[PDB]
C-alpha cells in the first residue's frame, strides 16, 4: 500500500550547549483528535511530534487509515511509550534527525 | 494478549464466519458479538479469543486490513503463564481493557484462583463487580464480588487459602497482589508499595492497559468502577 | 508500633469517634487528633498510642478498613 | 546398586559445583582476575584477560560492583574444588530392581530434594540474605586463618619476627625498618651478603620459622591457585638448577658457601666428603632459605605494601595511630556481606525503686506505674505464653512461681446397664457396651 | 514421589541401552504412562536417558587450573533500558498534546 514518511531536523549544537542528563536521553509522537483545541472547527487527526526544548508540530491525516500495518515485527515487548513509537519511528541522535513512518 | 478486537464486519458476518476466518491461525476459545436487540443485528464488531497469545499475534499481522465479505476489517489486541483481561467501565463510560500476566510459575495456586475468577469456570467470578477502594498513588482494590466493600469474596478453594510465598515484591505500579487469608480480593498497585512486601502475595503484572489502570486511580471511589467483562 | 498515623478525614469527625472508632478494633489508650486554633478546624490526621505493641501490629493488619465520611482512612505504624 | 546411577549422580554434582563457582566468578569477576594475575607470575605461560576487563571489573559487557569477601569466596571456591576433585576421583575409580521399587507403596510424602538440596547446598545460610556463605561452607571463618594485622592478605605481620630477630642478634641496634631492610636481601644477596653467618644456629632456626610463615601466608592469601603445583615447581627448580649461581670471576657458588674455578672441579666437589657432610646436615635449612626466597619474590607487592604501612603508622601521631588501629579492627570484625518535680514524684509515689519479678526481673520507679503493669502487652505475654491465662484474677502477685500454683487452682454421668449394676457405669462406657451388644 | 522417580530412572536406565521398554509396554499397566510425550514427566525422562547415554560416552578417565578456566568461560557465556523507557513514559504522559502548530497535511 502507501504510507507517509516525515524527516524532522533539529539544532546543530547551537543552543543545546548550555547537558545535565535531564531526560537528555528521544522525540515522541502521538495521534491527537482535533476535537480539542485552544475550539472552532474539527474532525480530523494530527500526528503530533514533540521534543523538550523545541515546539510541538502537527500533520493532518484526512485518510482514515494509511500504513496501519499488521504485526510487522515478531511481537517483542518493550512498550517504550506505545506500539506506534517502537513500531515505526527512528531517532538518529548522532545527527539529530527524527524519521517517522 | 489472547483477545482480539475485530471491527468493520459486514452484516452477513456472524460467529460462524469469524470462527472459519480465524481458525487457520490457531484454536479459538471464545467469540463474542455484541447485539442490538431492537434490530437483532450486530454492531459491526466482535472479540475473538485465541487459546495461545502467539496465535493471536499471527492473526493480527495477517488479518488487520484484510478483506472479509467484501470489505476491510480492523484487527488488534482488545486490551505457561496465563494471560487474562478485564474490561473496565467508569461511571456510565467504557474506559478500556487491562491485560494481565499471572505468575503461575511462582505462585501457581494464587494465579489459578485469579484465572478462574476471570473466566467464571467454577461458577462465580469478577464480572460485574467493582473496585471498591481506590487510593491515588497507592492502589486500586477489587474482587469483593459478594459484599462489595472489602469484607467478602471467596476463592476457588474455599473461603481462604494460604500465602504461597513472597518471592515477587511490590516494586512498582501495575502489579497484581492479594488483599488479605487469601480469598478473591486483590489490588493493582499504582506506585512502588514495598511496605507491603512479605505481607501480601504478588502474583501478576499489567502487560497492556496501564493507562486504563490510571483512569481507575483517577477516581480515588468518586465514580463507580466496574469490571464490565473479563476472561482469559 | 504502639502508635499509628491516620490520614484523610472530615472535621465533623473528632477525637471521640476516633476513640470509639479504633477501640472497636482495640482500645486507644492515648488519643491525639489535633485541633487547629487559627481557623478552628481539623486537617484530619491522627496518632494513636496503645497498651503495648501487639495491639498495634494487629492494628496494622486489620486497621486500615475504616472509612470516615464515605472516604478512606490511612493507618500506618509509628 | 547400578553403577550407572552413581556415576550419573557424580557427573551431575560436578556440574553443580562448576555452575556454583561459575556463578560466583560471574557476580564478581575479581575473584578470578585476582587469582589469575598472581598465577601469571608463577606460571609464566598463563594467558590473562584484557587489562580493561580487569579494571572495569567486567567479563563481557556489564561492569560489576567492586567488592574480606573476595578472599572468603576464594576459600569457599577452594573447598568446592576440593569436593570436585574428590568426586572426580571416586568416579574414575532392570525388571529385578523395578520390582523391588514397588516396596512400601503407601507413603504420603512429597519428594523435591535431590537437585534442590544440592543446588541449594552450593549456592550464594541466613533466612533470606544475611550471609554470602553457602550451606556447604557455613562454618568457614577467615579470622581463624588471618590475623588482624594481616588484613586478609593486605599486609604480612613481621613485627613478631623483628622481636625474634632482636633475640637472635643479641642487641637492639636493629629497628623494624632496618629489619625489613634485611628481609629485602631475600637471587644472590641473601647468599653473598648475609645478615649473619649462615652457619649460625640461632640464625638458621629463625630463618626456618620465618620461611614457614611466609609460605603459609602465601598459599593462605591465594587459595585459588593449586598449592601442590607451586610446591613441585619450586622443588624441581631447587633440584635441577639451584650451580645455578655463576660468576664470571669466581665461578660457581655452592649454597658449602664456597666458590669454584670451573664446572669440572665443581662436579668433583659434589661427591667429596665435605659436600656430602654439609648437604647431609644443612639440607632442610638450605631448602627453607630457598623457599623464603622464591615465596618472598612472589609476594613482592605485599612486602612493599606492608613496608609502606610501617612507615605510615610510624609517621602518625597518637590520635592518628589510634584511629587507624580502629579502622583495621573494624575491617577485621565486620560481616563479609553487609545488609525537677522533686517533692511531686515523692507525693505522687514515683521515682521509688521497685521490681516486677515475672517481667525480666524488671525495675519500676512508681507504684501507680507498676499497678498499671498488671494490664499491659508484655506482662500478659509473659503470663499467657507462660501458660497462665490473662485475667484480673492474677492482677496482683509478681513472682513467676506463685501464679503457677494459682493457675493450677484455676484448672460424670450414670447410664444404667441392664443388670441393674450399671448405675455406676459411665455414659461413654455404656455406649461402648452398645457397640459390644 | 520416590516411586515415580524410581520407575522413570529405571525405565530410563534400560531405555538407555530402547527395545526392552517397547516390549514391556505390550507385555504388561498405567504405570509407564510417562512413555508418551503427552505425559509431562516424559520430558524429564528424555533428560535422564540422555544423561545415562552420556555416561556410556566415556566409559576413559577425567584428568582435569583447568576447572577454574572452564568456570570462567561458562561465566563469560536490561535494567538500564527499562529505566530509560520509564523516563520516556513519564515525559510522554507529561507534555501538552494541545500545543499544536501544524504546517501541512498528507
Amino acid at each position: 500500500r502507501p504510507g507517509y514518511k516525515v524527516t524532522k531536523q533539529r539544532d546543530s549544537e547551537m543552543g543545546q550547549q548550555s547537558d545535565y542528563p535531564e531526560i537528555a536521553e528521544m522525540p515522541r509522537h502521538r495521534f491527537m483528535s482535533a476535537y480539542e483545541q485552544r475550539p472552532p472547527d474539527r474532525r480530523w487527526q494530527y500526528l503530533l511530534m514533540a521534543a523538550e526544548p523545541y515546539e510541538t508540530i502537527a500533520f493532518k491525516v484526512p485518510s482514515r487509515e494509511i500504513d496501519k500495518a499488521e504485526g510487522k515485527f515478531w511481537t517483542h515487548w518493550n512498550r517504550e511509550t506505545k506500539q506506534f513509537f517502537l513500531q515505526f519511528h527512528f531517532k538518529m541522535e548522532k545527527p539529530p534527525a527524527p524519521p517517522s513512518l | 494478549k489472547r483477545v482480539l478486537y475485530v471491527g468493520g464486519l459486514a452484516e452477513e458476518v456472524d460467529d460462524k464466519v469469524l470462527h472459519a476466518a480465524f481458525i487457520p491461525f490457531g484454536d479459538i476459545t471464545d467469540i463474542q458479538i455484541p447485539l442490538d436487540y431492537e434490530t437483532e443485528k450486530h454492531r459491526g464488531f466482535a472479540f475473538v479469543e485465541f487459546e495461545l497469545a502467539e496465535d493471536a499475534a499471527a492473526a493480527i499481522d495477517n488479518m488487520n486490513e484484510s478483506e472479509l465479505f467484501g470489505r476491510t476489517i480492523r484487527v488488534n489486541l482488545a486490551k505457561s503463564n496465563p494471560q487474562v483481561y478485564m474490561d473496565i467501565k467508569i461511571g456510565n463510560k467504557p474506559a478500556g481493557r487491562i491485560q494481565m500476566l499471572l505468575r503461575s510459575d511462582v505462585v501457581p495456586m494464587t494465579a489459578e484462583n485469579f484465572r478462574c475468577l476471570c473466566t467464571h469456570e467454577k461458577g462465580f467470578g469478577f464480572k460485574g463487580s467493582s473496585f471498591h477502594r481506590i487510593i491515588p498513588q497507592f492502589m486500586c482494590q477489587g474482587g469483593d464480588f459478594t459484599n462489595h466493600n472489602g469484607t467478602g469474596g471467596k476463592s476457588i478453594y474455599g473461603k481462604k487459602f494460604d500465602d504461597e510465598n513472597f518471592i515477587l515484591k511490590h516494586t512498582g505500579p501495575g502489579l497484581l497482589s492479594m488483599a488479605n487469608t487469601n480469598g478473591s480480593q486483590f489490588f493493582l498497585t499504582c506506585d512502588k508499595t514495598d511496605w507491603l512486601d512479605g505481607k501480601h502475595v504478588v502474583f501478576g503484572e499489567v502487560t497492556e492497559g496501564l493507562d486504563v489502570l490510571r483512569q481507575i486511580e483517577a477516581q480515588g471511589p468518586k465514580q463507580k468502577v466496574i469490571i464490565a467483562d473479563c476472561g482469559e | 508500633d504502639a502508635t499509628v498515623y491516620v490520614g484523610g478525614l472530615d472535621e465533623k469527625v473528632s477525637e471521640p469517634l476516633l476513640w470509639e472508632l479504633f477501640l472497636q478494633a482495640g482500645p486507644v489508650v492515648n488519643t491525639h487528633m489535633p485541633k487547629d486554633r487559627v481557623t478552628g478546624q481539623h486537617q484530619g490526621y491522627g496518632f494513636v498510642e496503645f497498651l503495648s505493641e501487639e495491639d498495634a501490629d494487629y492494628a496494622i493488619k486489620i486497621m486500615n478498613m475504616i472509612k470516615l465520611y464515605g472516604k478512606p482512612i490511612r493507618v500506618n505504624k509509628a | 546398586e547400578t553403577i550407572l546411577e552413581q556415576q550419573r549422580r557424580y557427573h551431575e554434582e560436578k556440574e553443580r559445583l562448576m555452575d556454583v563457582m561459575a556463578k560466583e566468578m560471574l557476580t564478581k569477576k575479581s575473584t578470578l582476575r585476582d587469582q589469575i594475575n598472581s598465577d601469571h607470575r608463577t606460571r609464566a605461560m598463563q594467558d590473562r584477560y584484557m587489562e580493561v576487563s580487569g579494571n572495569l571489573r567486567d567479563l563481557y559487557d556489564d561492569k560489576d560492583g567492586l567488592r574480606a569477601e573476595f578472599y572468603n569466596r576464594l576459600k569457599q571456591i577452594k573447598e568446592f574444588h576440593r569436593k570436585h576433585p574428590n568426586e572426580i576421583c571416586v568416579p574414575m575409580s532392570l525388571k529385578a530392581r523395578e520390582n523391588p521399587s514397588e516396596e512400601a507403596q503407601n507413603l504420603v510424602e512429597f519428594t523435591d530434594e535431590e537437585g534442590y538440596g544440592r543446588y541449594l547446598d552450593l549456592h550464594d545460610y541466613i533466612n533470606l540474605k544475611a550471609s554470602e556463605k553457602l550451606d556447604y561452607i557455613t562454618y568457614l571463618s577467615i579470622f581463624d586463618q588471618l590475623f588482624d594485622i594481616p588484613k586478609e592478605r593486605k599486609n604480612a605481620e613481621y613485627k613478631r619476627y623483628l622481636e625474634m630477630l632482636l633475640e637472635y642478634l643479641q642487641d637492639y641496634t636493629d629497628r623494624v625498618k632496618p629489619l625489613q631492610d634485611q628481609n629485602e636481601l631475600f637471587f644472590e644477596k641473601k647468599w653473598e651478603n648475609g645478615t649473619f653467618p649462615g652457619w649460625p644456629k640461632e640464625t638458621s632456626s629463625a630463618l626456618t620459622h620465618a620461611g614457614a610463615h611466609l609460605d603459609l601466608s602465601a598459599f593462605s592469601s591465594w587459595e585459588e591457585l593449586a598449592s601442590l603445583g607451586l610446591d613441585r615447581l619450586k622443588s624441581a627448580l631447587l633440584a635441577l638448577g639451584l650451580g645455578t649461581l655463576e660468576e664470571r670471576a669466581q665461578r660457581l657458588f655452592s649454597t658449602k658457601s664456597l666458590e669454584s674455578l670451573d664446572t669440572s672441579l665443581f662436579a668433583k666437589n659434589p661427591k667429596s666428603k665435605g659436600t656430602k657432610r654439609d648437604t647431609e646436615r644443612n639440607k632442610d635449612i638450605a631448602f627453607l632459605e630457598a623457599q623464603i626466597y622464591e615465596y618472598v619474590e612472589i609476594l613482592g607487592e605485599q612486602r612493599h605494601l606492608t613496608h609502606e604501612n610501617v612507615q605510615r603508622k610510624q609517621a602518625r601521631t597518637g590520635e592518628e595511630r589510634e584511629e587507624e588501629e580502629e579502622e583495621q579492627i573494624s575491617e577485621s570484625e565486620s560481616e563479609d556481606e553487609e545488609n525537677i518535680p522533686y517533692w511531686l514524684y515523692k507525693l505522687h509515689g514515683l521515682n521509688i525503686n521497685y521490681n516486677c519479678e515475672i517481667c525480666g526481673n524488671y525495675t519500676y520507679r512508681g507504684p501507680k506505674a507498676f499497678q498499671r503493669h498488671f494490664a499491659e502487652w508484655r506482662h500478659a505475654h509473659g503470663m499467657r505464653c507462660l501458660g497462665i491465662p490473662n485475667t484480673a484474677h492474677f492482677a496482683n502477685v509478681t513472682q513467676i512461681e506463685d501464679a503457677v500454683s494459682l493457675w493450677a487452682k484455676l484448672k460424670d454421668t450414670e447410664e444404667e446397664y441392664e443388670d441393674s449394676s450399671g448405675n455406676v457405669v459411665n455414659k461413654k462406657t455404656y455406649e461402648d457396651l452398645k457397640r459390644q451388644g | 514421589s520416590a516411586f515415580d522417580l524410581d520407575v522413570v530412572k529405571l525405565t530410563a536406565q534400560f531405555v538407555a541401552r530402547r527395545q526392552f521398554l517397547t516390549q514391556l509396554m505390550q507385555k504388561e499397566n498405567y504405570q509407564f504412562d510417562f512413555l508418551r510425550p503427552q505425559h509431562s514427566l516424559f520430558n524429564y525422562f528424555t533428560k535422564l536417558v540422555e544423561q545415562y547415554t552420556k555416561i556410556l560416552i566415556p566409559p576413559s578417565k577425567l584428568k582435569k587450573r583447568e576447572v577454574l578456566d572452564q568456570v570462567c568461560y561458562r561465566v563469560e557465556w536490561r535494567k538500564k533500558e527499562e529505566e530509560e523507557k520509564e523516563k520516556e513514559r513519564v515525559a510522554y504522559a507529561q507534555i501538552d498534546w494541545h500545543d499544536f502548530v501544524v504546517v501541512e497535511t498528507v
